[PDB]
This record gives structure tokens, C-alpha cells and sequence, in this order.
């Protein structure tokens, strides 16, 4: 199995100062193979942290990132899946399903990862898989402050992805599972 | 997505 950590919208240090303590206890070196980050680390502190978790770290540019070197979008292959990554402030109106399906078509990907809304989603539409990891710190968004901290871990093998969703809710880590098969 | 029970595997489950 190839394990991929998917996360972003940390907004450290301006909106939040760290990941939840219970998330940090679970996220330990030596397990994760790739990190796909939707952006808004905003600073090198968090980039450095991700590199402790895995060597292969991919970030795309958020609207509040200090680092302008990050690409606006990326397409990568893991296992048999072509995966697209974008922060998603380019989606107007924010989180619009039609807009996401349009990005999927434009990128020609099996899995589209996007952020910006700070709300977790993992669902299959028209036989393509769409993931939004939410905000790993529970940072406030442009509309709301009751944000649940979350991140996703995709376990890829061949034609199958098992997506595990981690949420900090009721002071505890809650885990949920969803499965997607490439057609 | 389906919530996991105590016995279920997930990749960050301590071991």
C-alpha cells in the first residue's frame, strides 16, 4: 500500500498556532509515503513539519501562502491514479460542484483534491473521486468559525483507494472510511 | 464515509 497524507488550510500562525495535539500524536514519521497539501501553510514552519513526516511533499499555492514558489496546481500519478491538486480559491462560487466537475474535466484526473472551504468532503461523482481534506487545524474560513479539524489519508493499491478521514470532534479523534475503485 | 469501530484497521492506528 502507498499511503498519502492529504491536508491543508493550516493557517499557522495567523489563524491557528498548531495542529490539534491528538493529531500530532497520530502523525508520526516513517509511515507516510507522499504528502499532497492544498496549501495555506502560510509559513516555512509548517513545511518543515511536513518534511518530518515524509520526504516527498507536494504543496500547491494558497491565497495566503508566503511562499510564492509553490505551483498553482499539480497533477501527479500514485499507483494507477492520476491525481489533481489545487487550493480551490479559484473555484467561484466557493466549493461549487459544477465548478469542481469542470476542474476535473480540465485536468483530466481520476481524483481531484481541493481545499479552501475548510469543510471535509470525499465522494464519487460521474465515476471520478473528489476529496477536500478540510483544514487540519480547524482554522476559521471566510464565512464561519465552527470548523472541525480534519485531514485525509489515502491508502492506494493498484486500482483501489481506501480514504480514511480523521476529524477532531467531541475532543476525540473520529475516523471514517470510504472506498473508490478506478473504473 | 462510514465511521470505524474500535477493532477496525486504519493506517495511523498505533501498533
Amino acid at each position: 500500500h502507498m499511503l498519502v497524507l492529504v491536508l491543508g488550510d493550516l493557517h499557522i500562525p495567523h489563524r491557528c498556532n498548531s495542529l490539534p495535539a491528538k493529531f500530532k500524536k497520530l502523525l508520526v514519521p516513517g509511515k507516510i509515503q507522499h504528502i499532497l497539501c492544498t496549501g495555506n501553510l502560510c509559513t516555512k514552519e509548517s513545511y518543515d513539519y511536513l518534511k518530518t513526516l515524509a520526504g516527498d511533499v507536494h504543496i500547491v499555492r494558497g491565497d495566503f501562502d508566503e511562499n510564492l514558489n509553490y505551483p498553482e496546481q499539480k497533477v501527479v500519478t500514485v499507483g494507477q491514479f492520476k491525481i489533481g491538486l489545487i487550493h480551490g480559491h479559484q473555484v467561484i462560487p466557493w466549493g461549487d460542484m459544477a465548478s469542481l466537475a469542470l476542474l476535473q474535466r480540465q485536468f483530466d484526473v481520476d481524483i481531484l483534491i481541493s481545499g479552501h472551504t475548510h469543510k471535509f468532503e470525499a465522494f464519487e461523482h460521474e465515476n471520478k473521486f473528489y476529496i477536500n481534506p478540510g483544514s487540519a487545524t480547524g482554522a476559521y474560513n471566510a464565512l464561519e468559525t465552527n470548523i472541525i479539524p480534519s485531514f485525509v489519508l489515502m491508502d492506494i493499491q493498484a486500482s483501489t483507494v481506501v480514504t480514511y478521514v480523521y476529524q477532531l470532534i467531541g475532543d476525540d479523534v473520529k475516523v471514517e472510511r470510504i472506498e473508490y475503485k478506478k473504473p | 464515509a462510514v465511521p470505524l469501530e474500535f477493532g477496525d484497521y486504519h493506517p495511523l492506528k498505533p501498533i
